[PDB]
């Protein structure tokens, strides 16, 4: 709504060494109900096309929009210029290998960290036939299953975790909750002891110092706080 | 340079691409999946509605069978589809839904009891099967008879692709994210791979493989308003188009979805019209029984979308700086309900719009959604003019859909279709093996494709890539809409042809760098324009109205002289697509008939009564 | 035998990390209960130096500073070992946690830094105070003098904030992270604990002046 | 601006590392020099009680302990902070070093682990000794013979070997690690130095029993 | 190199010449290799890499393990 | 199967092999050096004698030329 948004965009390009980091100022007129997706895409597609942002759906369920917005890792497309102050500062997500400008590589981390935690349903292989009928599932278990499998793998809860930013081998609220989503699933046949072998030694579960930045930065609102919690108990009670 | 090998190269990492890579890998072949962004974020993840496969478990689906599914499928497709393709698919959907459910999707299941549903803008009570408690639940969607659409709360795409991906990691599919395919590696009408572009370094790569697949999805970003994610330029289409060997099928068929959100253009799901949707006018009047009396907003899609632009030409839309629009009323549906408590279209209206659905009305307008045509395939999914090229998905013309796609059938097509096309890809790869001549990968390919990069970078040829893009957008929005006439079409095709000339001379506003993000779009402007005129010239020279293609000068369906598929090749070096035509399934199981909604005026088929039922050799046994 | 690497202890795997984390939390609760015992007994000079002296000669011959004094010395340092695992001693763990901690503008994140700075101060002065009063000389209200006036113990204006801040963020933390969490009960817990901390620092500073 | 990844703190890279290690070496060197002076000046009980009383009055009545007490207090804690960087707290750092050091039979490797046990014993016992004698009461040999033998301080046997063991390995290591030793001169340094230490245990243990 | 018959060594190898031959021959043969490669380029028919190659040679491995013709390889090495 | 590509494939990574990989890579060609063990430890590393090459520097070689090298090489080696 007509007020003048000024943006300071992080600028760096690892592929030519001559490019040092800096703060570049941009100037955009704000119209009604404008997402920072609109602001940036016009900054790029209009003034400087070599700005690199990662945009996918502009509907907010994918996770390529992740960045730091005026200090908080957040979502660019799913964040609207109403809530932000008059000057904005967009920074690339931390912890993640910066590819350039605002863009970082996340999914690489998610796949390594995925194998680390082995996030899939482990089939005891009773010789199931899609010819025959399907699994027995109550609606509410499968609904919290949806609540956790609903993560959009944006990268905000890691880039906000002091532990991770401090210790890179720490595998993140993301990874804790993912193992959670296979713990409470019956279709994944895994002993609780297997689960400890995955997240029970340190660097996942007991590496958490409890900053609660996950819970407070998560854009889609996973129940990280109490899922992380119930996981640190379930694993910690491995003791006799 | 940087040549990689595999057996199965899946160009695209989304849902079909993932299923096929998982089958090549389930039978144990080595596989590379190229993806523009991590496979998790694709456009399959933005899918809010659900997955259509005949089950029989919910009360509102009691008795549903793939007979009904096939039947409904064909009817929705305006008999524009291959009925062999759709038979196989209708029977393969359940196999695939039990399977993927077994892969851990959180399908919403049935709850025994009696519930209060919504059919029209009025609720009716209905029970739920007492003995099918935990089985897989469905919902009303599209032009279905029974409720077959299977869902996980809202994001079903997120939740089906998500376990499909965990199966990818488990079976070890090597994935190079950030790889933009550019040309295909071929010669002798034999396909050896593709040349690609590193979305990190900026130099070309050239994956070499026996069996290659095109998963790249829809081309909708050639339009101003589309529900498509900004990553959808149709890459595999533009790489199969520049070969001039394999064509594009039924290209003109562009389905518009009615409930596209007005201010952002984001899609709000059809489970909304599917559970007690209410489409209202500027005065808030439910106008669907006026146009389509019985099936109302559960009508075929191109139907509701057509009716809406009609009703809006009358003067009855709501006027916005965003343009005039209608309303979708889900406040009807209940608050603690909202498709299991959360609904994730609730967040669409919450964050992006000023509307709360349990109070106000969602500004909604017909806007661009699925893209029917694509790389033509066969019953086994091998692409047309070139050997060893395969395709599945939105980017593909399997034509299990025809001229209108029935809602919720595209997910089942990705897993149903990825499974089948994959199976045939698997045994073709476990068959004969090529000879990779490097005067194909090297001669042209790396050369021609590196050459277009150089011409777009260093040269005069100055035209700004964003002006040809946005001028294209205006050309498509005005020229080819929902309602089409002969003369605006040809006017469009003429300026689109000259824009293709202009799109060959391209310049960049920028200063070259390792990986310039501008060049990614600039080099594909030519391609965007090309398959856009495939859709336009496909629609101009098709004089009849079928499916979402509705011609104001030729409104009848005209089964006599077009019951068919518009195949567009390119061949050099030209300014215009060559248009050839091909029979829509001679297989006809359900002969041409009335859909049971819409204003259908048909010039009844004359020739077909010869053949009709001759299902002679069915290798549809599976 | 297994003396190089490949995996853990015994024939397969070692649970030591959880046991010891569980033991960092059990030290956190036990130390919190003590520091309640201390801020009950010794804050009784506001009420009367007779109540503090009486309940002070009460427990197991004056809280058994033979058998209970070593309890809290060995237990407080054992806590020290369990926590030093995570303390940002490395120059980059500090530098980063300070850069991230100033940019996030997020609260509980920044309180971790106070758990740390407080941690070193209450290590030294906590040990040296606990020691000077941990010795012989059975307890009186008069003895202080071991504080105050002519006394040269001026540090409970420093020890009191660092200590009761630490115990507060620690009480809050041990609640989340182990499943006593919210987010429902998260806020009631949040201002319950915030209230609890500022309340103990007040009646401590008033035990401090009302000891004078 | 740089609140991200990139590389370190200035427009190229950080120099914090060398400065930081170097100042661990100078906190070890300056602190070694103090302990020399301490066990020279106040190790005078056996020479004469009058001599230590005087040499204490030599600089501002017990060697200026209001400007020298906070010197070795805050500087000794800053040593603790700089060295705690490498201390094997993480249960795996312990687990590994214990197996590597027990399998190698290598001496100085095994001396690092005692450098550790010693360091924790002297933070606690040392902070409370340094503190109890740092609080006013200018020194008298007769009052120190007070505590020792009563206070009750005593011990220091549970301190003297741990302490000088530590200072010894610390001198040995600081010599090697920055290059002040062999091969050529190496053994002379180790045998010489082990003699420095065993001698410090002697003149300390008898400064100890003779103070009684 | 030594594996090669270039024949700068003939029927008696000159002392100190075998080091000289590996580096010198690498320089010369190498230059020539950069020529033959930088020029025309081949076609890898997989009925060669796949057929035979993998086929005949994995056949030697399977015949050596799971098969008969039982004789000890060491006795044959030492004999 | 599990196919790798390069321009220059050196079967053996030792001393001849390494030089040839170094000039192919010096001209910037994709090159794979296969070795039965890490390239440092080969038989080229066990060479204790030295490498025979014309100098002009040593006082025991003053006047030395490749003529004599060529000659002695041919002649000690028979043909
Ligand atoms: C908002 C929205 C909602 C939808 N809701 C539903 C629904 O409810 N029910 C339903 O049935 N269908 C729905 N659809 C349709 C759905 O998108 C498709 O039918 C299908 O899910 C897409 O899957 P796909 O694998 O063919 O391709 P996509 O999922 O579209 O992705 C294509 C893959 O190929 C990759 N790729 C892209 N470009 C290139 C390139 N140049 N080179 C190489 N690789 C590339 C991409 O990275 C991607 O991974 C919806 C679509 C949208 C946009
Ligand atoms: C003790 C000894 C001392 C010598 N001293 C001298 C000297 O002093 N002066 C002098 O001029 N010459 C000397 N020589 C001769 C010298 O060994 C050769 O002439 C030359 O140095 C060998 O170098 P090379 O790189 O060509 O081959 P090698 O050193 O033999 O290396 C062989 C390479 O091929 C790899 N390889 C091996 N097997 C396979 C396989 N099955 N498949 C694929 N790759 C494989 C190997 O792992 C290795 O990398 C000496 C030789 C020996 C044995
Ligand atoms: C002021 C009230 C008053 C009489 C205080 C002196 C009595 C004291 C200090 C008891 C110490 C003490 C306290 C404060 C506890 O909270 C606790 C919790 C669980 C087990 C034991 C104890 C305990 O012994
Ligand atoms: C030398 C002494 C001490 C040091 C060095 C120290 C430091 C720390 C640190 C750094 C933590 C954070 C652990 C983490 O973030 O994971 C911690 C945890 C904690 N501290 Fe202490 N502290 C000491 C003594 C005390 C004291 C006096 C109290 C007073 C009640 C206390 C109570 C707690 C509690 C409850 C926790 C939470 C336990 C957990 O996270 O499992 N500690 N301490
Ligand atoms: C068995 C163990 C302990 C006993 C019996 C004890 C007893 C006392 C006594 C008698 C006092 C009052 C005057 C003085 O400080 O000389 C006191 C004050 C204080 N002590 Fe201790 N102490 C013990 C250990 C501790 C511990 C573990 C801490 C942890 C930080 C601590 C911190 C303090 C503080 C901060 C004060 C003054 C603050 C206030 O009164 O609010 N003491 N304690
Ligand atoms: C809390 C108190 C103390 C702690 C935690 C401590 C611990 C340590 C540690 C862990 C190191 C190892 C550095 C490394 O391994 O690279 C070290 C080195 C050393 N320490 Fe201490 N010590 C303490 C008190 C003392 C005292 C009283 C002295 C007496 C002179 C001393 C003298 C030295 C010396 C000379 C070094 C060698 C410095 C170097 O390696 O660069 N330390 N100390
Ligand atoms: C301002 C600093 C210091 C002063 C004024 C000081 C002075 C004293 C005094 C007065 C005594 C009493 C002698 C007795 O107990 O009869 C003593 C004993 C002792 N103090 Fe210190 N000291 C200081 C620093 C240190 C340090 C850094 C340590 C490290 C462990 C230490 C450990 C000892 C030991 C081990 C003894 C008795 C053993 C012996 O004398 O050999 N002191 N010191
Ligand atoms: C309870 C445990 C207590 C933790 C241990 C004690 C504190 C941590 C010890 C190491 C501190 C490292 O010191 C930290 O980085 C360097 C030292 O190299 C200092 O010097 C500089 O560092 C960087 C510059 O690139 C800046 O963040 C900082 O503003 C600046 O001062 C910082 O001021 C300090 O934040
Ligand atoms: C640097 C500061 C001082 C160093 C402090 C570092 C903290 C780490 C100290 C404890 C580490 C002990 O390291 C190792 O732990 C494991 C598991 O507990 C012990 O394991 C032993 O006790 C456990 C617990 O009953 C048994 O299950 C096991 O059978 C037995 O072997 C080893 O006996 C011990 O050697
Ligand atoms: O709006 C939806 O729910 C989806 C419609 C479709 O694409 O079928
Ligand atoms: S937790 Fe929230 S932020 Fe972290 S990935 Fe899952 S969704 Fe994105
Ligand atoms: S922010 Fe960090 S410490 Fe665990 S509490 Fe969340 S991951
Ligand atoms: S852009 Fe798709 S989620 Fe932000």
């Amino acid at each position: 709504m007509n007020r003048m948004l000024t943006l300071n965009i992080f600028r760096y390009n690892p592929l030519d060494p001559d490019s040092q980091p800096r703060m570049q100022t941009f100037t955009v007129q704000e119209y009604d109900s404008m997402t920072l997706f609109i602001a940036l895409t016009q900054i790029r597609d209009e003034k400087d096309p070599t700005l690199k942002v990662d945009f996918c759906c502009r509907a907010g369920i994918c996770g390529s929009c992740a960045m730091v917005i005026n200090g908080r890792p957040g979502l660019a497309c799913h964040t609207q210029t109403k809530d932000l102050p008059a000057e904005i500062t967009l920074h690339p997500l931390p912890f993640f290998q910066l590819l350039g400008d605002l863009s970082v590589d996340t999914g690489s981390w998610f796949r390594k960290t995925g194998l680390q935690i082995e996030a899939w349903c482990h089939s005891d292989d009773k010789a199931f036939d899609p010819t025959a009928d399907e699994m027995r599932m109550d609606n509410d278990l499968a609904n919290e299953i949806f609540e956790l499998d609903r993560c959009i793998e944006c990268g905000c809860c890691v880039a906000a975790c002091g532990t991770a930013r401090m210790r890179t081998d720490f595998l993140g609220a993301v990874s804790i909750m993912r193992v959670a989503r296979f713990y409470l699933d019956p279709r994944d046949k895994r002993s609780e002891d297997d689960y400890y072998d995955v997240i029970g030694n340190d660097q996942g579960v007991f590496g958490c110092m409890g900053l609660l930045a996950c819970e407070d930065v998560c854009p889609k609102g996973i129940p990280l706080q109490d899922q992380l919690g119930i996981m640190r108990r379930m694993m910690a009670m491995h003791s006799v | 340079m940087q040549i990689y090998h595999t057996d199965v190269l899946c160009i695209g990492g989304a849902l079909a691409g993932e299923r096929v890579a998982v089958e090549a890998s389930m039978a144990g072949l080595k596989t590379i999946m190229l993806s523009l962004v991590p496979p998790r974020r694709s456009h399959s993840s933005a899918a809010q509605g659900g997955m259509q496969a005949a089950l029989g478990n919910a009360i509102m689906g009691d008795g549903d069978s793939p007979d009904v599914h096939f039947a409904d499928t064909v009817k929705g497709s305006d008999w524009g589809c291959d009925q062999e393709v759709a038979r196989i698919f209708a029977d393969t959907a359940p196999i695939v839904m039990r399977e993927v459910a077994h892969w851990g999707v959180p399908w919403n299941r049935v709850v025994p009891g009696k519930h209060t549903y919504y059919k029209g803008g009025k609720p009716f009570e209905a029970e739920e099967k007492a003995e099918k408690a935990g089985l897989i639940h469905a919902r009303a969607f599209g032009g279905t008879a029974a409720w077959r659409t299977c869902y996980t709360a809202d994001g079903t795409g997120r939740s089906v692709l998500n376990t499909l991906d965990t199966k990818c990691l488990q079976y070890g599919v090597t994935v190079h994210d950030r790889m933009q395919a550019e040309a295909l590696i071929h010669d002798g009408g034999n396909c050896l791979g593709c040349i690609a572009r590193c979305l990190r370094t900026g130099e070309l790569v050239a994956y070499l493989a026996t069996s290659t697949l095109i998963a790249t999805g829809g081309y909708g970003r050639i339009y101003k308003a589309t529900t498509n994610a900004v990553i959808c330029d149709g890459g595999g289409q533009i790489i199969a188009l520049d070969t001039g060997l394999v064509p594009m099928g039924n290209m003109e068929a562009v389905q518009f979805h009615p409930t596209g959100t007005v201010p952002t253009d984001i899609l709000v799901t059809e489970g909304c019209r599917g559970d007690g949707g209410t489409l209202l006018d500027v005065n808030q009047y439910r106008f669907m029984p006026d146009y389509e009396p019985d099936k109302a907003q559960l009508a075929s899609r191109d139907v509701v979308s057509r009716r809406m632009t009609e009703h809006m030409r009358k003067g009855l839309g709501v006027k916005s700086p965003y343009g005039d629009h209608l309303w979708l009323d889900i406040r009807h549906l209940g608050e603690k309900h909202i498709t299991t408590k959360l609904r994730e279209v609730y967040d669409i209206c919450t964050n992006f719009l000023g509307v709360n659905p349990i109070h106000q009305l969602i500004p909604v307008r017909p806007t661009h959604h699925y893209s029917m045509g694509g790389v033509r395939t066969n019953r086994d999914g091998a692409a047309y003019g070139l050997k060893g090229l395969f395709s599945a998905g939105e980017s593909a013309c399997w034509d299990m859909h025809g001229f209108n796609r029935l809602g919720g059938n595209s997910l089942a097509e990705t897993v149903v279709a990825g499974r089948y096309i994959g199976e045939r890809m698997v045994e073709f790869t476990k068959g004969a093996t090529p000879s990779f001549g490097m005067q194909y990968v090297e001669d042209a390919h790396k050369k021609v494709q590196e050459r277009i990069t150089d011409i777009v970078t260093g040269r005069k040829g100055k035209e700004n890539t964003f002006k040809i893009r946005d001028e294209m957008h205006d050309i498509m929005m005005e020229g080819v809409g929902i309602f089409r006439n002969g003369t605006d079409l040809q006017k469009a095709v003429n300026k689109l042809e000259e824009l293709y000339d202009r799109s060959q001379k391209i310049s960049l506003s920028s200063a070259c760098k390792g990986m310039n993000p501008e060049l990614s779009t600039a080099l594909r402007i030519r391609g965007m324009l090309k398959l856009a005129q495939c859709t336009a010239y496909g629609a101009l020279d098709r004089t009849e109205s079928r499916g979402a293609h509705t011609r104001e000068d030729f409104p009848e369906r005209n089964d006599k002289e077009w019951l068919n598929r518009t195949l567009s090749y390119w061949k050099e070096g030209a300014s215009m697509p060559t248009l050839e035509y091909e029979e829509a399934s001679p297989y006809y199981e359900m002969p041409p008939g009335d859909r049971g909604y819409g204003g259908g005026v048909t010039i009844a088929n004359e020739l077909p009564p010869e053949k009709f039922v001759i299902p002679e050799a069915a290798k549809e046994n599976l | 035998m297994n003396a190089s690497t490949i995996t853990l202890h015994v024939p397969q795997r070692s649970k030591i990390a959880g046991r010891m984390d569980f033991f960092q939390m059990v030290s956190g609760a036990l130390l919190i209960l003590f520091l309640w015992a201390h801020m009950m007994l010794v804050s009784s000079v506001i009420l009367s130096p007779s109540l503090m002296n009486g309940i002070a000669w009460f427990f197991e011959a004056t809280y058994m500073a033979q058998i209970g004094g070593p309890a809290v010395f060995v237990l407080m340092v054992v806590h020290f070992i369990l926590a030093a695992r995570k303390m940002p001693f490395k120059q980059d763990e500090w530098k980063t946690f300070r850069v991230h901690a100033c940019m996030l503008h997020h609260k509980d994140t920044t309180m971790w830094v106070v758990q740390v700075i407080s941690a070193i101060f209450i290590l030294v002065l906590g040990a040296v105070h606990m020691f000077v009063v941990l010795t012989d000389l059975p307890i009186t209200a008069a003895k202080s003098a071991a504080r105050l006036q002519s006394g040269w113990l001026y540090l409970y204006l420093v020890l009191l904030p660092l200590a009761e801040l630490h115990v507060g963020v620690g009480f809050y933390r041990i609640g989340v992270k182990y499943g006593f969490v919210g987010r429902n009960k998260r806020k009631w817990f949040q201002k319950t604990e915030n209230l609890m901390m500022i309340g103990f620092i007040t009646i401590g500073l008033l035990t401090l002046v009302r000891f004078m």
